[PDB]
């Protein structure tokens, strides 16, 4: 992904 | 004559390398998908769903392609698309890194960053957005269900490992983004190779969804730092159906393990290939687990 | 059953990719020695030195790799010591990337800064210290000078080149910083396999010290922005006698090229590698090469 | 290299 609705 | 047309075709044929300080007498082995076009995994499905598009009549000369991504996507659909010369709008939240910016920029992207406090959930609105207004000009490749992505770890990655063990590879351990990895990996080896491997899930602990739905529980997601992986839904490029175990690791095991990585092994790998590694220790220091050869994807590098 | 012991041995088979938008009809190829360990051509000889310490008997249990590089050479080294089991301590001028310094202290490297103003001299005179200092307990590889250098050029990379062109290759075009690239590559095919090619060393029209020596002018060196070549001196490891000609690139050139590389073959390189194909270009657009061909070393990566 | 007495 890189970022699907979460991550940092 | 071994000469690639484009930087597209490129891909994959990625290195085994066994580890000194995990698992037991070398029971697991990682495979290294930093060393592929613009450092991930993402190359593969990047690669194929522009040649399906094309295949398909979907992309041709003058269309554009957009796509919402905070990650390895973007860049590998940035590469592929100036190798095989198309326009490609990205879209994220202004939240993201200056160097992934000025990268994405370099590569050729026109981009489009919508408001961090809305998210991801912006970023894939502003991308329909993009595409409506103009229908006949935009393409989306959507990463997260185009069979494309599946399809090329199917034909690639999976037989890949399955020369390369000469087919005595008993389990494979991936994290799950967008679940082409793990679905076309497993499918390749279960299905058209025909070894009934035990594939491994593996996602945080910070949002166990895929844990969750199995267990019949309430779906909660949550935050993590582990890039890559945790979408916080089910995607529907993850087949469920060739899934089964599932590992959860928590965000400080998972970024300790990738240091580690670095230090014992000298293998530069981000904070997912140590979510993948920490997980498939946990298995491998299972006794029931101990014959076993454990292939770990670590997708990306450092 | 093809899994690599240790991440040293996982060295090179690196890909060519033909160019679209530099060269004539696509006869300018490129090696793309960013698909690599630690992200460039170093790991190759990185390992290869190790690996040499080893069997003469210079690197042992217990003994200290010390070793003075600003640049990939102290990357692919930490990745090797890393791998295999070595201390090793590394010197530079405080002057340096953070990213860099911080990379090296992630990959276990005993980091010696030395002064800024005093330069790469300073570095060299640190580890000749460090070493002089205990000389059964340090070794330094001396990458300059060290023969295993160009010797794994030779037995791997011209090899890959060989094969990968049917042996149609017809000229190979390198940057210069050691040297061991173009020795060993040209040693390879002109000595190994037998085919006069001719051999193209690239330096900074900045400090062009190859071209000056071999006019038989003053040597005039002179700071550039080109990382990876031009050190203001003939190495050991720079074999002049299958050196067939040299062509002088500017930082400027050098920079556009590799961004020319990203935008419009989808190609991630460094600056050097930037220079290399501008280079390259030079000559291919010479109805003399026309229909040579030509084959490029991009050193590294982005 | 990465410096062998230029660059930058």
């Amino acid at each position: 992904i890189g970022d699907g609705y979460e991550f940092t | 004559m071994a000469i690639y047309a484009d930087n597209s075709y490129s891909i994959g044929n990625t290195p085994l390398v066994r580890l000194k300080h995990f698992g037991h007498n070398g029971n697991v082995v990682v495979k290294i998908e930093g060393r592929n076009p613009s450092y991930s995994v993402k190359c593969r499905i990047g690669a194929n769903m522009v040649w399906q598009a094309e295949k398909d009549g979907t992309l041709t000369k003058g269309k554009e392609i957009v796509e919402p991504t905070s990650g390895n996507t973007g860049i590998a659909l940035a590469y592929v698309a100036a190798a095989r010369g198309y326009k490609i709008t990205l879209t994220m939240p202004e939240t993201m890194s200056i160097e992934r910016k000025r990268l994405l920029c370099g590569l050729g992207v026109n981009l489009v960053l919508t408001e961090g406090a809305k998210g991801m959930k912006g970023a894939i609105a502003k991308a329909e957005e993009i595409v409506a207004s103009d229908p006949s000009r935009y393409v989306m490749l959507k990463q997260f269900e185009n069979p494309a992505n599946p399809q090329i770890h199917r034909e690639t990655t999976g037989p890949e490992i399955w020369k390369d063990t000469d087919g005595k590879v008993d389990v494979v351990v991936a994290g799950v983004g967008t679940g082409g990895s793990i679905t076309g990996i497993s499918r390749a080896i279960k299905l058209d190779f025909g070894k009934q491997i035990t594939s491994v899930a593996v996602e945080p602990v910070e949002s166990p969804v895929i844990s969750q739905t199995l267990a019949g529980e309430e779906v909660k997601p949550g935050p993590h730092k582990i890039q890559g992986i945790g979408a916080g839904f089910i995607p529907k490029n993850l087949d469920l159906s060739i899934i089964d175990r599932v590992e959860t690791v928590d965000s400080d095991t998972a970024l300790a393990t990738a240091r580690r990585l670095m230090a014992e092994e000298g293998i530069l790998a981000g904070i997912s290939s140590g979510a993948a590694v920490a997980a498939a220790d946990r298995l491998a220091k299972l006794p029931e687990f101990a014959d076993k050869l454990i292939v770990v994807i670590l997708p990306s590098s450092s």
